[PDB]
This record gives C-alpha cells, sequence and structure tokens, in this order.
C-alpha cells in the first residue's frame, strides 16, 4: 500500500516488521529490501546502520548474514565508483575470513564456500568486468573455501589462468578439482584444463603431460559415457610414435 | 549427620568447620559440607568451603565435582577462572582433552585457539599421548577447514613410529576425505 510514496512516512512500517521468533533468511532479505526502501530514503543515510545492525546475528552459524552483506556488495557495486565499494567490501569481505560459520544450529558444518567465496568473488576476481584482482587474489579465494569448493573451479580456474597462465595454475587446479568432488565432476574439467593447459604450458608432446593425464585418470569410472582413450590414445598417436 | 537431622544450623556448621579443619585429609566430611551447602544457599561461604577444599591438594574427582557445581549454576567467568590451575596440577590425557571445555558452550574461538597452542606447546611434543591428535581433529572437523589438513598431515613430528594407530588410521582418512 503506497509502496513507491505515500505520506514519505508508512514505508518504516514497511520496514516495521518485529515479532522475534525462529526464522532464517526472512528478516535478512526483507532487510536488503529495506535497505533498497533507505536506497530511495536518500541512499547511505540509515542504509549504514541497518548494514551494521544486521551484519551481527548471534554468533555466525547463519547463511543470512553473509548473504545480506553479499546484497550489501551489490548495492555497492549499483554504486558506480568502485574505491569506497571496494574498501567497505574489502573490511566486509574480509570480516569472514577470520571466522566463518558453524556455531550452534541445525548445520553440521560450517559450509562457507557458496558464502565465503561469493564475497570473495564479489570483492575480487569477479572473471567478468569488474578488475582490481590482486595475484594473489585467487589464492584469497582458494582460501576463502579454505577445503575445497565447487561453485566457481572453471572460472576460478580460468581466472588463476588470466592472473598467471603457467603450469602452476595448472595443477592446482588438478588438485583442487581431484579434492573438490570424487569422481570426474570437477575431475572431468580437471581433465580438459589437464590436455587444454598440458598443450598450452607444458609444451606439445611431452612425456610428463601424458604421464599426468594418464596417472590421474587410470583407473576411472566411465566418466559421462565412457572416454578411457580418445584424449590419451588420439594424443600418442598424434605425438609421432606409431610403437606406444 | 545427628546435627543436620535437627533444626540447629549454626552447630551444624560449626561442626563441620572443625571436622574439616582437624581431618583435612578426609573426603566424606567435605562431601557432606558440599551437600548441606547445596541443600542450602547459594551464599559464598560454599564457594569459600570449595575453594578451601580444592585448596588441600584434592584428587581428579573433587575437581570435577566442583566443576559441575560451577556449571549447574551459571557461571561462564568462575568456571573458567577456576580451570586453570586444574590442568597445572593434573595433566592427564583426560584432562588435557577435558580443558577445551569451553568450546562446546558458546564455541569460544579465541579460547579455542589459545587452548590448541597450550596443549601444542605442553609436554608430549614427540608422542602427544595419542589423544591431543584425534580430539583436534574432531574440533576441525566441526569447526571450518582452517588447520585440519595440516595438523592431521604435516604434523607427523609428534608420531609414535607408525604415523598412525592400527584401527584409526583409515577412519581418520575418511574422516578427512568426506568433511
Amino acid at each position: 500500500q503506497g509502496r513507491p510514496r505515500e505520506i514519505i512516512n508508512t514505508y518504516t512500517e514497511a520496514v516495521q516488521t518485529v515479532d522475534p521468533f525462529k526464522a532464517t533468511g526472512k528478516p535478512h532479505t526483507l532487510w536488503v529490501a529495506f535497505a533498497k526502501f533507505y536506497e530511495d530514503n536518500g541512499q547511505l543515510d540509515d542504509a549504514r546502520v541497518i548494514l551494521e545492525k544486521a551484519t551481527k546475528v548471534n554468533f555466525k552459524q547463519v547463511d543470512d548474514l553473509a548473504s545480506v552483506w553479499c546484497q550489501c556488495g551489490e548495492l555497492e557495486l549499483r554504486h558506480e565508483n568502485y574505491d569506497e565499494a571496494l574498501r567497505l567490501l574489502r573490511k566486509a569481505t574480509a570480516l569472514p575470513a577470520r571466522r566463518a560459520e558453524y556455531f550452534d544450529g541445525s548445520e553440521p558444518v560450517q559450509n562457507r564456500v557458496y558464502k565465503s567465496l561469493k564475497v570473495w568473488s564479489m570483492l575480487a576476481d569477479l572473471e567478468e568486468s569488474l578488475g582490481t584482482f590482486q595475484s594473489t587474489k585467487a589464492v584469497y579465494d582458494r582460501i576463502l573455501d579454505l577445503r575445497i569448493a565447487t561453485p566457481q573451479i572453471v572460472i576460478n580456474y580460468a581466472m588463476f589462468l588470466e592472473e598467471h597462465k603457467y603450469f602452476e595454475e595448472s595443477f592446482k587446479a588438478y588438485e583442487r578439482g581431484i579434492s573438490l568432488f570424487k569422481w570426474p565432476n570437477v575431475s572431468d574439467i580437471w581433465s580438459t584444463y589437464l590436455t587444454k593447459f598440458i598443450a598450452r604450458y607444458g609444451g606439445r608432446k611431452l612425456e610428463r603431460a601424458r604421464d599426468l593425464f594418464e596417472q590421474a585418470l587410470d583407473g576411472c569410472p566411465p566418466k559421462y559415457a565412457k572416454t578411457l582413450y580418445l584424449l590419451y590414445a588420439q594424443l600418442e598417436e598424434e605425438w609421432g610414435l606409431a610403437r606406444h | 549427620e545427628m546435627e543436620m537431622k535437627n533444626r540447629q544450623v549454626n552447630h551444624a556448621r560449626n561442626i563441620w568447620d572443625r571436622a574439616i579443619t582437624t581431618l583435612p585429609r578426609v573426603n566424606q566430611f567435605w562431601y557432606k559440607y558440599t551437600y548441606m551447602e547445596e541443600m542450602l544457599g547459594n551464599v559464598a561461604g560454599a564457594r569459600q568451603v570449595f575453594e578451601r577444599w580444592m585448596e588441600w591438594q584434592p584428587e581428579e574427582q573433587a575437581w570435577h565435582s566442583y566443576i559441575n557445581f560451577e556449571l549447574r549454576y551459571k557461571e561462564v567467568d568462575r568456571a573458567r577462572t577456576i580451570y586453570e590451575r586444574f590442568v597445572l596440577v593434573h595433566p592427564d590425557v583426560k584432562n588435557w582433552i577435558k580443558y577445551a571445555r569451553f568450546e562446546e558452550k558458546h564455541a569460544y574461538f579465541a579460547h579455542a585457539r589459545k587452548v590448541y597452542e597450550r596443549a601444542v606447546e605442553f609436554f608430549g611434543d614427540e608422542h602427544m599421548d595419542e589423544h591431543l591428535y584425534v580430539a583436534f581433529a574432531k574440533f576441525e572437523e566441526n569447526q571450518k577447514e582452517f588447520e585440519r589438513v595440516r595438523v592431521i598431515y604435516k604434523y607427523a613430528l609428534d608420531r609414535i613410529s607408525k604415523q598412525d594407530a592400527q584401527e584409526l588410521f583409515k577412519n581418520y582418512t575418511i574422516f578427512e576425505k568426506k568433511f
């Protein structure tokens, strides 16, 4: 009722909910929408107090916290110049680095890959438009997952290849893809990046490339349908050796 | 018991204090005084009697009873302050694994890091009594993967000749793989 304007008053009643009870994500999403109503309220006025008030709920143990902070990072992407958005998104993105999740609740583990990797990806190394990604920012995302992440593997290895383009990023992408998920889920992409990275980094017709490609895929399950051969068999037949 | 069965509480407390001062090595009189204090109010005299019993070099069964009485009285700072001299007297493997009890209440991240640094800087730099590593791996698996792969694989300088146990190598491998 009178959403864009009525008295320029009842919008506060729209932001007024209260009734404390058990909820997950509703006060954070409605608080981000109330932060958009604060953006139509004069933008930064009352917005930082809402982000700081809704930034701390209990101790971690929620996916709505980092989702609301990341939503404030998207509103910071709507803020045009990336100076202040990169400073506030850099500190607010650096806060989960100390403590992530898994305090109390129904979540057995922390699961900081999604939210933490989303905040770290919004802070730097977006692989689309925004720049200002340091050479250590890729290791800051891989350290943001802190164990293994699959949300941005192909794109993460592509960003590490954009910042470096060497064999170290290829081996780190193979280890992150193997430890990422069992079976050729991310390991198939690690095999494609192992052949392309084997040709464009390790050199063409290299023995170590066939040794690693045959070593990681050796036993294997039948991939998508099956491939045990054509990559390594065709690569060995095209290497110039009619014996092997 | 005859003094506590009657309505006299001053003479009963005066008999209990004399029995505690004459028989300091006895534990049944201290248990009876603790039961009489639990039957009475929560005044500071019960805490003073508990401190006088703990200052007489008691065993671990009295320290565990005092820690349970402090935890059942909604005490957070008083339980953490009284737990500093408990690990300095009995450095057992059951007492070192129970010193990091603040993680089970409010998850105490700085306190858990300090307890892990104290457990790594304590005695047992070459064997660790085969009990601190499993608890550290469980605390790392319950929390985020900050130092879960480091203490399980790169911290093998304190292992005893086989880098793992007989029935706990494949179990630790499955716990580190699927987490």
